[PDB]
RNA sequence: ACGGAAGGGCACCACCAGGAGUGGAGCCUGCGGCUUAAUUUGACCAACACGGGGAAACUCACCAGGUCCAGACACAAUAAGGAUUGACAGAUUGAGAGCUCUUUCUUGAUUUUGUGGGUGGUGGUGCAUGGCCGUUCUUAGUUGGUGGAGUGAUUUGUCUGCUUAAUUGCGAUAACGAACGAGACCUUAACCUACUAAAUAGUGGUGCUAGCAUUUGCUGGUUAUCCACUUCUUAGAGGGACUAUCGGUUUCAAGCCGAUGGAAGUUUGAGGCAAUAACAGGUCUGUGAUGCCCUUAGACGUUCUGGGCCGCACGCGCGCUACACUGACGGAGCCAGCGAGUCUAACCUUGGCCGAGAGGUCUUGGUAAUCUUGUGAAACUCCGUCGUGCUGGGGAUAGAGCAUUGUAAUUAUUGCUCUUCAACGAGGAAUUCCUAGUAAGCGCAAGUCAUCAGCUUGCGUUGAUUACGUCCCUGCCCUUUGUACACACC
């Protein structure tokens, strides 16, 4: 039953693999990226 | 004059002793030092199945068993001596390896 | 038993048919003049076709048979 | 199936630069023998186009045999962008 | 490897590329396989009713062959090759006449008229004996089976496994499979191998 | 999931299959021949095991 | 076809004569029943240590739950302001599972949603099937061509009698001539101072060398100490037996019965193969063999965790261990065959050391007539302790501990140590197998195997009694005969 919310139209970490596209998501104190 | 031992073995006795006498002969042709054919004992792979394929029946049992049969022949010859042996002995069936 | 089959006992005839003034009534002589006059492809068998070709010479030499 | 359009990239040069593709039936081996793929990926993305075409497929022991048709040729030269002189290798 | 383990593997190999050229070779005449193994290469002798067909245009058939054995069992490219000459007689296969007389009844064809023609074809190619059995749900029955046979077969003793040609195929009709039983008794004059005759045929000289 | 979708297979029955029918039962192990006592009986004389005696 | 009809022949899946038993006990294992969430299921002479079925996980099919699509593709609705995929932490869950949710990052026409069509299924149907097997039937049986008989089904051929293991032959003869089966054949186990050859086999004596004895002899190490040889060992081409010779018995023969000879005289012993017709025999749970029916996303697909398959008022089958002195125990003797075994990795292990043991550790050899291995097997032999009692027979049940395999030993996997020491006093009615290197006793190797034999497949060690027959019982073959049977005396 995984909705994949809509997310209609619309910062960086370690890794540099991820190339300023990876912008992160902020819960609370989250340090963590979207790749990893 | 390298001493070399060329290993024939083969499930088929009758090509492997038609191979086994053509080295035999050639060397003999050729005036080499060789050990005669020594035939190492026929080994019968049996392995015992039931024949049928469920559980029904009389217990009737059949052994398929396969003999591989192997000999060995160590002789001293020169490199075209031992060349020419191993590029003879092209018989398919029988398994030639020439070791030094 | 020891009753030989047809595939002997014909043989026998036809050997002792074509070859009387040939092979007598030893078994080792019959059974090598077998070997030569004709084509029988197991020892056995040939062993069988001297030995009751000797068997009706052996029964000859006490008077004639049929066949 | 859903696997990445790299990997099947992979997957179709592999494919038209042999011509022929040999599976061992195992939906869960990691890496494909010869193509830096996972084995399912391989035989997905062949019971994939093989139905469209393009692909004759053999089982013989478990064992995939995946070969190449006329139609195939023109698919994954068309697919990958290839002049029409590169022929598959059985050629 | 010891020999015992390679020397079995070597069967299970053979085998393996037997039932493989019976799968895909199939319609192409496929009568069987002979694996000779030689110091540099491989040769993989292909025996074909119609080799022209195995070989392809140009070859592309049989090199794809060659390449789909070459990564199956994983050689070194170029240390196996294929020959796919010709078999020495059509009639005297087995295997060739039962994958024939299989193709007959898929393309549709009266299972007494096919198999009398395979076993005429049989005797008149030298074949001294032929019998087909066709078994199964030949009409919408309890699945009675059919034989039809010529010439006389020893069946059997050693001579049978020194010359009778045997095959089964499984045929399938839109109501389930057709059992085929093809049994060769080649003429033991010809062998060409081993005994010229029967054990107990007797041939006296004068 | 992809974490969870296999657990070990090193031994026992499951490790192994018949190589002609991936069948784990009636396996015939020895001289390493991995084929179903079945499948090895259909085609023994092709492998080159043949009744004698 | 059948007969509680006849005539002849035959079979230890029959009996006689006997042997070993099983049925009586403990335990093992399968089947039923009961129980259960499930205790998956087939099979009822020819089911029941059978499914190679010795299930901890896997296998697995069953049970309680949990993921994934491995729903190709022709199609239309979602999509270039993102179809869809993954996700850290926490709820949540057995689970560090992003299953789902909290929440907003990542990916981008690789899939989602609906339609059709596919795909998998140890799902059903073995009474729809193939293939394979088992059985009818381990007997000797079966079938054309042409001729003969009959309106015909059909019969003769294919037989009165002798003979044979045999439809094997002698022969007889409206049949002649043939085909399959049997036999012939192939594999093996016996002998062969015959041929060929062998530090991957062995032996003499020469090197070297210990002991003992010393007039030089015995025992033996000399695994690179050379020569010679092939008797033992191995394996190729062959030899050898064909019931040979002789007596007697035979219808006229096929043969038979003795004796000698001979390695071997019952088809030389044991097998492999093995006809015509069948069975609603088993197998859809071996198969990517398969028709139809069922299901196919909350799966009957598949995977994962756990459980079950083993469960216990009871009945049955195959087994093992026993009930003891022809024995138990303890020392010592020290005798096989058939086999298996690891190179891209973990198999068979010698030897050393650690340990009481099971076992551990350091090396080694072996892809093998090379090393494990002379598999230094067990019964058995010798000498002692026991001394007849449920005993020092038996070893079930159970407690404690220590190792081993395994991701994981709980419902004890197995092994080891100590301890508890049950029934069982030779077994009802019944019923099994068996005739000579056989029965029976004994262990070993292999198969299943990560671990697990009381199972099977083969192998050898020790090795009788009885009989050399019969048709009484139970059956089979042939012939005649009766039949109101043909689904064929169930
Ligand atoms: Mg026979
Ligand atoms: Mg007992
Ligand atoms: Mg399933
Ligand atoms: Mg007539
Ligand atoms: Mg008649
Ligand atoms: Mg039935
Ligand atoms: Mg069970
Ligand atoms: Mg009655
Ligand atoms: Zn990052
Ligand atoms: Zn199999």
């Amino acid at each position: 039953k995984h909705k994949k919310v809509k997310l209609a139209v619309l910062r960086e970490c370690s890794n540099p693999t991820c190339g300023a596209g990876v912008f992160l998501a902020n819960h609370k104190d989250r340090l963590y990226c979207g790749k990893c | 004059i390298i001493k070399i031992r060329i290993t024939l073995t083969s499930t088929k006795v009758k090509q492997l002793e038609n191979v086994s006498s053509n080295i035999v002969k050639n060397a003999e042709q050729h005036n080499l030092v060789k050990k005669g054919p020594v035939r190492l004992p026929t080994k019968v792979l049996k392995i015992s199945t039931r024949k049928t394929p469920n559980g029904e029946g009389s217990k009737t049992w059949e052994t398929y068993e396969m003999r591989i049969h192997k000999r060995y022949i160590d002789l001293e010859a020169p490199v075209q001596i031992v060349k020419r042996i191993t590029q003879i002995t092209i018989e398919p069936g029988v398994d030639v390896e020439v070791v030094v | 038993g020891r009753v030989r089959t047809k595939t002997v006992k014909r043989a026998s005839k036809a050997l002792i048919e074509r070859y009387y003034p040939k092979l007598t009534l030893d078994f080792q002589t019959n059974k090598r003049l077998c070997d030569e006059i004709a084509t029988i492809q197991s020892k056995r068998l040939r062993n069988k076709i001297a030995g009751y070709t000797t068997h009706l010479m052996k029964r000859i030499q006490k008077g004639p048979v049929r066949g | 199936m859903l696997m990445p359009k790299e990997d099947r990239n992979k997957i179709h040069q592999y494919l038209f630069q042999e011509g022929v593709v040999v599976a061992k039936k195992d939906f869960n081996q990691a890496k494909h023998e010869e193509i830096d793929t996972k084995n399912l990926y391989v035989i997905k993305a062949l019971q994939s186009l093989t139905s469209k075409g393009y692909v004759k497929t053999q089982f013989s022991w478990q064992y995939y045999y995946y070969t190449l048709t006329e139609e195939g040729v023109e698919y994954l030269r068309e697919y990958l962008n290839l002049p029409e002189h590169i022929v598959p290798g059985t050629y | 490897i010891s020999k015992k383990r390679k020397l079995v593997a070597d069967g299970v190999f053979y085998a393996e590329l037997n039932e493989f050229f019976t799968r895909e070779l199939a319609e192409e005449g496929y009568s069987g396989v002979e694996v000779r193994v030689t110091p540099t290469k491989t040769e993989v002798i292909i025996r074909a009713t119609r080799t022209q067909d195995v070989l392809g245009e140009n070859g592309r058939r049989i090199n794809e062959l060659t390449l789909l054995v070459q990564k199956r069992f994983k050689y070194a490219p170029g240390t196996i090759v294929l020959y796919a000459e010709r078999v020495q007689d059509r009639g005297l296969s087995a295997v060739a006449q039962a994958e024939s007389m299989k193709f007959k009844l898929l393309n549709g064809l009266a299972i007494r008229r096919a198999a009398y023609g395979v076993v005429r074809y049989v005797m008149e190619s030298g074949a001294k004996g032929c019998e087909v059995v066709v078994s199964g749900k030949l009409r919408a029955a309890r699945a009675k089976a059919m034989k039809f046979a010529d010439g006389f077969l020893i069946h059997s003793g050693q001579p049978v496994n020194d010359f009778i040609d045997t095959a089964t195929r499984h045929v399938l009709m839109r109501q389930g499979v057709l059992g085929i039983k093809v049994k060769i008794m080649r003429d033991p004059a010809k062998s060409r191998t081993g005994p010229k005759a029967l054990p107990d045929a007797v041939t006296i000289i004068e | 999931e992809n974490v969870w979708f296999s657990h070990p297979r090193r031994y026992g029955k499951g490790s192994r299959q018949c190589r002609v029918c991936s069948s784990h039962t009636g396996l015939i192990r020895k001289y390493g021949l991995n084929i179903c006592r079945q499948c090895f009986r259909e085609k023994a004389n092709d492998i080159g095991f043949n009744k004698f005696r």
